[PDB]
């Protein structure tokens, strides 16, 4: 019951060259009928399992001014909460609950990559997160009840902080616009743009966020590269002459160091599987799991002829490369799944936007690589499979 | 000071 | 009591216009008459300390051949040892030993951040670390005892590895060279010559070692480069267009993140200054440790005879700039030079001895003061009578 | 992934 995308009535093409990265966009029903599909008492639970990142902000009512409780939490933490003025915000939603990731299914004019996660928040009255600005890229669903948000269409360069708070807020904060959204409609915004969203009654709001990489961010991948080398170019100088002043490092030793550096950045092929798995690699403390035993290449066969479906578990760590040999390299969840020339077609029909059926599989599901590739798919939980 | 969005 | 240099009548020109890198080299009695000063039973009470890099390697009488068991070890594990096939090793004992640090004034024709360190070694009959090779150039400096060194001179490209030693060690080596090394001689091998040394007695091995990275090795030292961003420039794309395949990673992509990571290595200060940091780091556990002088003090104590001591030559290197500024290294933290000063970063580094008359003109400045009581304060040197 | 000799920690 969703639309094919989240633009309502605008098209992808307007849309990236418009307002992408560019200015704010307000979508009035982008998404009819859109409901959370999950509930705060759910929610809430699902707070509470280990290896989620989940946090509890408080403006006022807590032990001090905007108190942040880290989880995971137990129901024990929920019942001391204000009947008001509290804000519930759990991160890579869509990674536990399907029917969330089906949202991520209405932004496919993006790259995966560049995709993040849905994070859920919930809040009764007057709950917020306070003003700030993110880095992201981020569309603001609003899935429940109703939330007034404040935005400033100028992108803020400088950010002038309050001291010490545990949660980013900006110390002067001036909207020049202001929209009360209801369930279905849909906020985006792009980088650095202040926004301040308070709930005016018991809502839930589902963030679907973006993130580019920074050079530090990057630089700090960088060590995934080792994983390729086994060593690599050594750095030598047999034709070292003596050491004028033996404490200087000599432009001609830094020339050989950046030489060695940009032997492994401008290697293309080096650079597509490094980035491709760093870019994929689970974020936070989530990645996915095996179900029970490896279905077999005959069972895969048989039971995906049945009418049985594929399904994407995480769309945002689902990517591939083409190389210049024509073989190509998927990516998934860190993982670098290398694949022949012929059987590179692959890569786009399993990280694309279509579904995963015996029809859209045909030519390749006779090939014995291409099950095995599935199988071990399916074993590392990058895909589920499902009957009809 | 973490960003707000970023989470962990 | 020590030579001006190794290499025995050698030149160090000669060196490193014929050996250095390219083949190797005995020399006999590189240092006339010599011994450790440290003793093997000094040198398992070093074992001992904590936080340092020591290995115990038995050959034989172990639980099972070649077990390597990691220190930091005690007295206990000292005493239920068979007297013969097994061999200590102790990393970095130039750091430990200002005496070990003596022997590094001889091999100062290679820059100092070259140099890794000296581990010294001890083995009784029998004892041996088995057949293997090195990335390392290598000084091997017999210290005490009589060992037996196999060699071949080919470098190896491939290595035949024997499987899951907790070692790495040949399966093959056919040796073309054999030699008994006597205390004073030193046997020199460039990187990737296979050796197997074996002692024929109550012996020590004095190894000084120099590394040099490889591409792997600075990847993984990329991160320092985030602590001079404070984030950088971010990837953007408001000119992307619909995304056919939503899945790939697109040329135009990846053109940018090469675009970001060149930048952040064609800037020259900004490389110079991240792996002057990275390669003076200390590499092990092991850090420099403090005593609190002020500026009028320090002044009189050294004009009143005292020395300035470098604990870590390799830990201590330096940067020319363009505009004539300079970038000190010591032991991962850098420290600006203005260019009015910047000329006191090469004799901080240098072969020359850091006394009263040689420190002579900055000695009146008090920028240079605050930086030696800051280097004293760090570690880097210490001040002695 | 054993590590080579001259090595350490
Ligand atoms: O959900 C909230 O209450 C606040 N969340 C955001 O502003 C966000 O999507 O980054
Ligand atoms: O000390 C020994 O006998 C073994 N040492 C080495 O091989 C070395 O210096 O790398
Ligand atoms: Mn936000
Ligand atoms: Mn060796």
């Amino acid at each position: 019951q969703l639309p094919e995308t989240i633009l309502g009535g605008l098209a992808p093409e307007e849309f990236l060259a418009n307002y992408w990265q560019k200015r704010p966009l307000l979508i009035r029903q982008a998404l009819p009928g859109f409901r959370s599909p999950i509930t705060p008492e759910e929610l809430a639970g699902l707070a509470c399992e280990e290896g989620v990142t989940a946090r509890l902000i408080l403006e006022k009512g807590g032990a001090y001014p905007w108190e942040v409780r880290y989880g995971p939490f137990e129901p024990e933490d929920f019942v001391a909460l204000p009947p008001t003025h509290w804000t519930l915000l759990v991160q890579e939603v869509d990674r536990l609950v399907p029917e969330v990731a089906a949202l991520l299914e209405t932004v496919r004019f993006v790259p995966n990559w560049r995709l993040d996660d849905i994070m859920v928040s919930y809040a009764p009255e007057g709950g917020t997160v306070g003003a700030h600005i993110d880095n992201y890229d981020v569309f603001l669903v609003q899935a429940w009840g109703r939330r007034r948000w404040q935005i400033n269409h100028r992108p803020v360069e400088r950010e002038e902080l309050v001291p010490g708070l545990e949660v980013r807020l900006l110390a002067h904060f001036e909207p020049d616009a202001e929209w009360i959204l209801e369930p279905g409609d849909v906020l985006y915004l792009p980088p650095r743009i202040p926004h301040y969203g308070v709930a005016l009654e018991d809502c839930m709001t589902f963030s679907i966020g973006f993130r580019a990489p920074d050079q530090a961010e990057l630089a700090e991948a960088m060590p995934r590269m080792a994983a390729w080398l086994d060593g690599g170019r050594r750095y030598a100088d047999p034709d070292l002459t003596p050491a004028d002043e033996p404490g200087e490092i000599t432009p001609e030793a830094l020339d050989q160091i950046q030489a060695l550096l940009r032997a492994l950045i401008d290697d293309r092929e080096r650079l597509a599987r490094w980035f491709g798995c760093i870019i994929t690699e689970p974020r936070r403390g989530l990645p996915p799991e095996p179900p029970g035993r490896p279905l077999s290449a005959k069972q895969l066969h048989r039971r995906l002829q049945q009418g049985a479906t594929l399904r994407r578990n995480a769309i945002p760590e689902l990517a591939y490369v083409r190389h210049a040999d024509g073989s190509a390299t998927l990516f998934a969840s860190g993982e670098a799944y290398e694949l022949s020339p012929e059987l590179a077609d692959v890569a786009p029909l399993l990280t694309g936007r279509r579904p995963l059926t015996a029809e859209t599989l045909r030519p390749w599901l006779e090939r014995d690589d291409f099950l095995e590739l599935l199988q071990t798919l399916i074993h590392s939980g990058i895909l589920s499979l499902i009957p009809a | 000071p973490a960003e707000v969005r970023m989470g962990k």
